[PDB]
C-alpha cells in the first residue's frame, strides 16, 4: 500500500519542483530535498517493518508486500507491484542516492533549476517503478521511462565545457541503445503472453503467472534472448556498452545525474527477476555464453579504464568491468555468489556514486578534466585527494569495503560452480589494481604538469564533505559488517536460486 | 588475556586520528599519538604474553562478530592467540614500537609526519590483524592491508615519479600474489567447507582420502601468496625497486611486518603441508634458489639499500628453505633474530644518510669509522649478526637452527645452499661494511644492539604445542655442523677484508673483465627477472591499451548508424524533385507489383 507511493511521491515532488520555482530560486532544491527524503524515510521504514531477516524462503511468488490496481484491463495490464528483500535493498539505494543528487546539484540555482529538479525526480521514481513493478507491461513501461527525463539532462543540461553538439550525439547514443533494447523487451514479453494465452486462453502480463508457461526450448532461447539483450545494454554488457562512457562524460558536471539516472543497476535485477526465473532452462544453457561475455567486459572494461585521459570515462569502464562481474555471479547456481552479487550492486553503487561526485568537484576546482593536464594534486587541496585515494582503494577490491565482500563472495560461488571463469576473474582484479592505482598516480601524485594544478584549490565545504563521508561510513561498514544486507537479500535470492536450479 | 582487540584498535585510532587531523596538529602532538598508540599496543603485547605464559600456554580465542553468513559459508570476525601469533605479535609490535620512536626523531622537519605516523599505524594494525587471524578470510584482510599500508608508505615521497613507480610495482606484484592466495582460499573452502585453520586441518585428512591433487592444488597457491608476500622467487622483484621510501618504511617492511608475512602463512598452514610433501620440498627449494640469487645479487650493488634488500631477500629464503625442511622453530626464531638485526641495519643506514647527503653512491663515501663512530659500531653489529658470527650473534644461532634441521631430515642439497649462502652473506655483508666505513646514542639503537647480540638468541618463542618439533641431529654431527657454519662465516669475513679493504686492485681487475663485467651487468638487475618480467606482462599490457585506446567494440557497434546515415543518402537521390521521374517510379512500381502477383500467383 506504500508502493504507490514510494513511486508517486518522486512524481509529485517533481511537479512541485517545477511549480515552487515561481516563489524563489533557491526554492526548487529545497522541495527536490524534502521529497527524496521522505523518499528514503518510507523505503527505511518499510525495511524496518518488514521483518526480512527472519523471512524464509518459500518460492516465487512470495512478496513482503503487494499492491494491484487495474489498468488496460483489455490485455490484462494493471498496476501491479511488490516487494521484496532484493527489490527494498534496490529501493534503499536508489532513494538514499536520490539524496545524494540532491545534495550533489545544491548551490547551483538558474532559471528552470526546477525543470532540471523534475527531471532528476522522474528518473528517480522510474528507477523506483522498475524496481518495485511485478507485471511486465509497467515493468517495461518504468524502463523505458527514465530514458526521456535522463535524454533532456544531458543534452540540456550536460557539461557546459562541450560544443553543444557532443552533448546530444551522446544523449541519442544513449537513447537510441536503450529503447532499441527495450523494444526488443517488448518483443520478447509480447510473444512471451501470446504463448501463455494459446496454452491458457487468458490475457495476463503478470509476471507470477507468466512463470511456469509451456514453451519449446528454441522459443525460450529466443525470449531469453530480448530480455538478455535488453538488460545488456543498460548493465553494460559487452559490446553493448558504447553508450556509458560518452553518456558519463557529457552529463551534468554535478555529477548528481550519474548517481540518479546512470549509475543504479536496473538491468542485474531485471535479469536476477525475469530472466532466471520466467526461462530457467534457457538461461542454463545461455550460461556460458554469458559467462564469458562477463569476462570480456571485466578485461575489456580495465583495459579501456587503463587508456583512458579522462577521469569519468575511467570511472564509466570501471562501471563495465564490475558488471562484467555480476554478470558472471548471476547465471551461476550459486546462492552464495547471488548474494555477493547483491552486495557488489550496493558497494558499486556506493562507491562509483563517491568517485563521481569528487571528480565533479575536481573539476569544479581546476575547470579541465585531462590527467595530463594536472598532477601532485595532493599538496594543493585539502580533503579532495586523500577522500579520492579511498575510493580508489574502495574501487580496487579492498578489504574493509564492500567492494571486496561482493567480489570475493561472488568469486567463492563461481568457483564451486566454474573455476576457470573465476580463475580469470580473480586476474580481472590484477587488473582492477592496475588502472586505480593509474588513476591515483596520474591526477593526485607527482609534479604539476601544468599552471592550474600548482596553484592552491579552494577545500571542500561542509555539504559536499559530509556526503562524501557518509559514502565513506557506508561502504567500511559495508565491508565490516554486511550481515543485515544478506539477512535483507537472503530470502529472495533463495527463492530465485531454488526456481533456477529446480528447474533444470 | 582479552586485550587482543586493543592490539588492533589502538593503532587504528591512531590512524584514524593521525588522518583527520591531515597536518594541523604540531609535530610533538602528532609524533606521541603515533608513537603512544603503537607502544601501548607493544604494552598490551606484553600484558598478554604475561598472562598467556601465566597459564598453561593454552591457545586463547576472542570472536569479535560474526563478518559473513550466507549458508554453508559462515566466515567469522574471530581472533586467536597461540605461540605462534604471540611471537609474531610480539616481534611486530615491539619492532615497530622502535622504528616508530626511531621515525619521531627522524621525520622532523617533513612533510606529512602526521600523514607518515597514520600509514605506519595502519601497516602496524594491518599486520596484526594477519598474525591474530583465525581463519583464512580475516588474514586475507589483514594481508591485503598490509599491501596497501606497504603501497601508501614506499611512495610517500610522491613529489618524485620514481617513488610511485615503485609503489604501484610493489602493489601489482603483491596482488598477483595475493590472487594465487584467493585460488587457495577458493580450494579450500571448496573442498572443506571451512577456512579456520584448526577446522582446516582436522577435516583435510578425512576428506582428501581418496584425491589428494585438490590439496596440492590448495596449497600451492598457498605457496605463490607467500612468495608474493615474501618477495621469493619468482614475485620477488619489488623488493629492491621499494627502496624509493624512507628508511623507517624500509626498516618496517623488511623486518617487521610485509617480507615475515609469507613465513607466517607457511608456519600456520603447516598442517596442511605436512599432507603435500612435494609442495612443501618446493618451499623449500624456492628459499634455497632465492637465497643464493638474492646473494649474489646483493654482492654487486651500489647502494645501501640494495644491499640491504637483497640481503632481507636471502633472509627471507632462509625461513622458507627452514620451513621445507620441516624446521619450523628454526625459521620462527630466524624471523625473531632477523627481525632484530635487519631494523638495526636499516635504522642505522638512514642515520648514514642523514649525516651524508644526496644519496651517494657506496665508494663516494669512504674511512666514516671516525666521523661517526656509533653509527660504525651499529652497522658492525647488525652485518656480524647477519653474517651470523659465532657465539656472539643471535643469527648465528638461528642459522645453526636451520642448518641443522636441514641436516637432520636428510636435505644435503638444501643443506649446502644454506652453507655457499651463509659465506656470501658474510662476503656481501663485510664488502658494503669495509667500503663504506674504510679508507647520539639514541635508545631504539642501543635496544636492537642489544637485542642484535646473543641477548637476541637468549630469546626462545614459545612454539612448543603450536608447530612440531624438529627432528633433534646428533651431537657429533651437529657440532661438526656449528664448526663448519663458523669457519665458513669466519673465511668469508676474512675474504671481505683481504678483497676490498685496501688497494682493491684484485677486485678491480675482477670487474674489468668481460666475464666480470657480464656477470656483474647480470647480477646487478636481480638475474634479468624485472627486465623478462617488463617484456613478458608490462609491455604487452600496454601494447594492448594503446591498441585499445579508441574503442573498437564501440566502432562496431556504430558500424549500424553509418550504414543507415548511408542508405538514407542512398534513398534520397530518388527525391530529385522531378515530376517525370515521379510517373516513372509510379509505374515501375506498378510493373513490379504486378509482376510480383503474377510469379507468386
Ligand atoms: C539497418 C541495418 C542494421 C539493423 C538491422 C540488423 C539486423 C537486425 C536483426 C537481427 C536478428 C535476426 C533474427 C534473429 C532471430 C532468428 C530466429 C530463428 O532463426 O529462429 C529459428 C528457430 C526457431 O525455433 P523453433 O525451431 O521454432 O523451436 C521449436 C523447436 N526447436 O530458433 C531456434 O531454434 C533458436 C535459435 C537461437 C539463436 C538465434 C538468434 C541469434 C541471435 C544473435 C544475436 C544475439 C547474440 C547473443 C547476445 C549477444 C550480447 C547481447
Ligand atoms: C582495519 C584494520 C586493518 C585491516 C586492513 C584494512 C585495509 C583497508 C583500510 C582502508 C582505509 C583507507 C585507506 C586509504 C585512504 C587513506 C586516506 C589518507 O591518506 O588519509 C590521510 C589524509 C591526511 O593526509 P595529509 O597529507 O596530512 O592531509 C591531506 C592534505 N593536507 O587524511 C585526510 O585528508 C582526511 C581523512 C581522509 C579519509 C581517511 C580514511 C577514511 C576511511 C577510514 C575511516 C572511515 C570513517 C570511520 C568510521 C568507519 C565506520 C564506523
Ligand atoms: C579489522 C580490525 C579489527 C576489528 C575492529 C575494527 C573494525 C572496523 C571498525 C569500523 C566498522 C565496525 C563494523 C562492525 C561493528 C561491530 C559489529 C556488530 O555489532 O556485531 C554484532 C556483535 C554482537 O555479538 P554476536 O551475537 O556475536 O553477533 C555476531 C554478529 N553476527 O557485536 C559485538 O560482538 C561487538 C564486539 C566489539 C566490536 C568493537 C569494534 C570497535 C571498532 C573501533 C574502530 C575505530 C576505528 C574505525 C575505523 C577503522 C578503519 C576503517
Ligand atoms: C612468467 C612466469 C612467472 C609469472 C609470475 C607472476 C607475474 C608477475 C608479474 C610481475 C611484473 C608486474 C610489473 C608491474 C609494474 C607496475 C608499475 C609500472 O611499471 O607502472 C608503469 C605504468 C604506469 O602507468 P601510467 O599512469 O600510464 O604511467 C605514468 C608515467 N609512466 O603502469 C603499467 O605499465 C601497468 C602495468 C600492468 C601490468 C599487468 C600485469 C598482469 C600480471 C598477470 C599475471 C599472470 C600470472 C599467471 C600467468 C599464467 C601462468 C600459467
Ligand atoms: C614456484 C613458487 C610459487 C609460484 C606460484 C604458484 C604456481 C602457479 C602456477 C600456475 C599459475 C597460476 C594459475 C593457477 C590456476 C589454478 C587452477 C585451479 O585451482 O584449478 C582447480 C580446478 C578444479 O576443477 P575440478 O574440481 O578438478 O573439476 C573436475 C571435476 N572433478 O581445476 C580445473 O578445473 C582444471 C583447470 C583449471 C584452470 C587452469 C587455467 C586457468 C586460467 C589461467 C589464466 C592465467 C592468466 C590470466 C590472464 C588474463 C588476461 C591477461
Ligand atoms: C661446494 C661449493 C663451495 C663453494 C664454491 C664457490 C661458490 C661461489 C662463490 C662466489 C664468490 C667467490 C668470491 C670471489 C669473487 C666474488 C667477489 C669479488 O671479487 O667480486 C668482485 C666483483 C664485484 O665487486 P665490485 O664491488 O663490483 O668491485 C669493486 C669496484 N672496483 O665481482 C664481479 O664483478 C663478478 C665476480 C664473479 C666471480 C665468479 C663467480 C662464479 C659463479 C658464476 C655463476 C654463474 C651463474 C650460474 C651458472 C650459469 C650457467 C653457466
Ligand atoms: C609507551 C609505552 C611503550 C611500551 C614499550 C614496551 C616494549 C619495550 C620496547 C620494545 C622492545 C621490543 C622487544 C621485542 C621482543 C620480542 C620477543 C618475542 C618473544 C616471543
Amino acid at each position: 500500500m506504500l508502493l504507490p507511493w514510494l513511486i508517486l511521491i518522486p512524481f509529485i515532488g517533481g511537479f512541485l519542483c517545477w511549480q515552487t520555482e515561481r516563489f524563489g530560486v533557491k526554492v526548487p532544491r529545497w522541495i527536490a530535498l524534502i521529497t527524496m527524503g521522505l523518499t528514503l524515510a518510507l523505503s527505511l521504514q518499510l525495511w524496518l517493518q518488514g521483518g526480512y531477516s527472519l523471512t524464509q524462503s518459500a518460492g516465487i511468488p512470495q512478496w513482503q508486500s503487494e499492491f494491484d490496481m487495474p489498468w488496460i484491463p483489455r490485455f490484462g495490464i494493471s498496476i501491479h507491484l511488490a516487494i521484496d528483500g532484493l527489490s527494498l535493498l534496490m529501493v534503499v539505494l536508489t532513494g538514499l542516492l536520490g539524496v545524494l543528487a540532491v545534495l550533489c546539484s545544491w548551490k547551483e540555482i538558474e532559471k528552470y533549476q526546477g525543470f532540471f529538479h523534475l527531471n532528476l525526480m522522474w528518473i528517480l521514481g522510474g528507477v523506483i517503478g522498475v524496481f518495485l513493478a511485478i507485471d511486465m507491461f509497467l515493468f517495461f513501461f518504468f524502463w523505458e521511462m527514465m530514458l526521456v527525463p535522463m535524454y533532456f539532462l544531458i543534452a540540456l543540461w550536460g557539461h557546459k565545457a562541450s560544443d553543444g553538439k557532443t552533448r546530444i550525439t551522446a544523449a541519442t547514443k544513449f537513447f537510441i541503445y536503450t529503447q532499441a533494447s527495450g523494444l526488443v523487451m517488448l518483443i520478447a514479453i509480447l510473444a512471451l503472453v501470446f504463448v501463455h494465452y494459446n496454452a491458457t486462453g487468458v490475457w495476463t502480463f503478470n509476471y507470477e503467472e507468466l512463470l511456469n508457461t509451456p514453451m519449446s526450448s528454441g522459443v525460450e532461447y529466443l525470449l531469453m534472448l530480448g530480455f538478455f539483450i535488453a538488460f545488456a545494454v543498460k548493465m553494460p554488457v559487452v559490446p553493448l556498452h558504447g553508450w556509458l562512457p560518452d553518456a558519463h562524460s557529457q552529463a551534468p558536471t554535478a555529477g548528481s545525474v550519474d548517481l540518479a539516472g546512470i549509475l543504479l543497476k536496473t538491468a542485474a535485477y531485471g535479469l536476477l527477476r525475469f530472466s532466471l526465473p520466467l526461462f530457467p532452462n534457457a538461461s542454463a544453457e545461455f550460461a556460458p555464453i554469458a559467462m564469458w561475455l562477463g569476462v570480456i567486459g571485466i578485461f575489456y572494461g580495465a583495459w579501456m579504464a587503463f587508456a583512458q585521459t579522462d577521469i569519468k570515462r575511467l570511472i564509466a569502464y570501471t562501471s563495465v568491468s564490475h558488471m562484467g562481474f555480476v554478470l558472471i555471479a548471476i547465471y551461476t547456481g550459486s546462492q552464495l555468489a547471488y548474494q555477493g552479487a547483491v552486495i557488489q550492486m550496493i558497494a558499486h553503487g556506493l562507491s562509483a556514486a563517491g568517485l563521481f561526485i569528487l571528480c565533479g568537484q575536481l573539476y569544479e576546482r581546476i575547470h579541465t578534466r585531462d590527467m595530463r593536464m594536472m598532477g601532485g594534486l595532493w599538496s594543493k587541496m585539502k580533503w579532495l585527494p586523500a577522500l579520492s585515494l579511498f575510493f580508489a582503494v574502495a574501487t580496487l577490491g579492498m578489504p574493509g569495503t564492500g567492494n571486496f565482500v561482493g567480489e570475493f563472495m561472488i568469486l567463492f560461488g563461481s568457483f564451486q560452480v566454474v573455476p576457470v571463469i573465476t580463475v580469470i576473474s580473480t586476474f580481472g582484479l590484477v587488473f582492477a589494481s592496475v588502472y586505480s592505482l593509474a588513476m591515483l598516480h596520474r591526477a593526485y601524485f607527482g609534479k604539476a604538469k601544468s599552471q592550474i594544478a600548482s596553484q592552491e584549490l579552494p577545500g571542500m565545504s561542509l555539504r559536499e564533505l559530509f556526503m562524501i563521508l557518509l559514502l565513506v561510513v557506508l561502504l567500511v561498514l559495508l565491508g565490516f559488517y554486511p550481515q543485515p544486507i544478506l539477512d535483507t537479500s537472503h530470502s529472495a535470492i533463495g527463492n530465485i536460486q531454488q526456481w533456477f536450479v529446480n528447474s533444470v | 588475556m582479552n586485550m587482543l582487540a586493543l592490539t588492533i584498535i589502538l593503532p587504528l585510532i591512531g590512524f584514524v586520528l593521525l588522518a583527520f587531523s591531515r597536518g594541523r596538529w604540531s609535530e610533538n602532538v602528532s609524533a606521541i599519538v603515533g608513537v603512544g598508540s603503537v607502544g601501548l599496543a607493544a604494552l598490551v603485547t606484553a600484558f598478554i604474553g604475561v598472562d598467556f605464559f601465566a597459564n598453561g600456554e593454552q591457545t586463547y580465542s576472542q570472536p569479535l562478530w560474526t563478518w559473513m553468513s550466507v549458508g554453508d559459508f559462515n566466515i567469522g570476525f574471530n581472533l586467536v592467540l597461540d605461540g605462534l601469533s604471540l611471537t609474531m605479535l610480539s616481534v611486530v609490535t615491539g619492532v615497530g614500537f622502535l622504528i616508530h620512536m626511531y621515525a619521531s626523531w627522524y621525520m622532523r622537519g617533513e612533510e606529512g609526519y602526521s600523514r607518515f605516523f597514520a600509514y605506519t599505524n595502519l601497516f602496524i594494525a594491518s599486520m596484526v590483524v594477519l598474525v591474530l587471524a583465525d581463519n583464512l578470510l580475516l588474514m586475507y584482510l589483514g594481508w591485503e592491508g598490509v599491501g596497501l599500508c606497504s603501497y601508501l608508505l614506499i611512495g610517500f615521497y610522491y613529489t618524485d615519479p620514481k617513488n610511485g613507480a615503485a609503489a604501484m610495482k610493489a602493489f601489482v606484484v603483491t596482488r598477483v600474489g595475493d590472487v594465487f592466495l584467493a585460488f587457495a582460499l577458493f580450494i579450500l573452502y571448496n573442498e572443506l567447507g571451512t577456512l579456520n585453520f584448526r577446522e582446516m586441518v582436522e577435516l583435510a585428512p578425512a576428506h582428501f582420502a581418496d584425491g589428494n591433487n585438490m590439496l596440492m592444488w590448495a596449497t600451492l597457491m598457498l605457496l605463490g601468496g607467500a612468495v608474493g608476500k615474501s618477495a621469493q622467487l619468482p614475485l620477488q622483484t619489488w623488493l629492491a625497486d621499494a627502496m624509493a621510501g624512507p628508511t623507517p618504511v624500509s626498516a618496517l617492511i623488511h623486518a617487521a611486518t610485509m617480507v615475515t608475512a609469507g613465513v607466517y602463512l607457511i608456519a600456520r598452514t603447516h598442517g596442511l603441508f605436512l599432507m603435500t610433501p612435494e609442495v612443501l620440498h618446493l618451499v623449500g627449494i624456492v628459499g634455497a634458489v632465492t637465497l643464493l640469487l638474492a646473494g649474489f645479487a646483493a654482492l654487486v650493488q651500489t647502494d645501501i639499500k640494495r644491499v640491504l634488500a637483497y640481503s632481507t631477500m636471502s633472509q627471507i629464503g632462509y625461513m622458507f628453505l627452514a620451513l621445507g625442511v620441516q624446521a619450523w622453530d628454526a625459521a620462527i626464531f630466524h624471523l625473531m633474530t632477523h627481525a632484530f638485526f635487519k631494523a638495526l641495519l636499516f635504522l642505522a643506514s638512514g642515520s648514514v644518510i642523514l649525516a651524508c647527503h644526496h644519496e651517494q653512491n657506496i665508494f663516494k663515501m669512504g674511512g666514516l669509522r671516525k666521523s661517526i663512530p656509533l653509527v660504525y659500531l651499529c652497522f658492525l653489529v647488525g652485518g656480524a649478526a647477519l653474517s651470523a658470527l659465532p657465539l656472539v650473534t643471535a643469527g648465528f644461532f638461528s642459522k645453526d637452527e636451520i642448518l641443522a634441521g636441514a641436516m637432520a631430515n636428510g636435505h644435503i642439497n638444501l643443506m649446502v645452499a644454506g652453507l655457499v649462502g651463509a659465506f656470501m652473506t658474510s662476503l656481501y655483508t663485510f664488502r658494503m661494511i669495509f667500503i663504506v666505513f674504510h679508507g647520539t646514542h639514541s635508545l631504539p639503537l642501543i635496544v636492537l644492539l642489544i637485542l642484535s647480540t646473543f641477548v637476541g638468541a637468549l630469546i626462545v618463542p614459545p612454539l612448543q604445542g603450536v608447530l612440531p618439533q624438529t627432528t633433534e641431529l646428533a651431537h657429533g654431527s651437529m657440532l661438526t655442523l656449528e664448526i663448519t657454519s663458523g669457519v665458513v662465516a669466519v673465511v668469508g669475513i676474512l675474504l671481505a677484508a683481504w678483497l676490498w679493504l685496501g688497494k682493491r686492485t684484485l677486485v678491480t681487475s675482477i670487474a674489468n673483465s668481460a666475464p666480470g663485467r657480464l656477470l656483474g651487468t647480470w647480477w646487478y638487475n636481480a638475474w634479468g627477472f624485472d627486465w623478462l618480467y617488463d617484456k613478458v606482462f608490462v609491455k604487452p599490457f600496454l601494447g594492448i591499451a594503446w591498441l585499445l585506446k579508441r574503442d573498437p567494440l564501440n566502432s562496431m557497434m556504430n558500424i549500424p548508424a553509418v550504414l543507415s546515415r548511408f542508405a538514407g543518402k542512398g534513398l534520397l537521390l530518388s527525391e530529385n524533385g522531378y515530376l517525370r521521374w515521379y510517373v516513372a517510379s509510379m509505374s515501375i512500381g506498378a510493373v513490379v507489383v504486378l509482376a510480383l502477383l503474377m510469379v507468386l500467383r
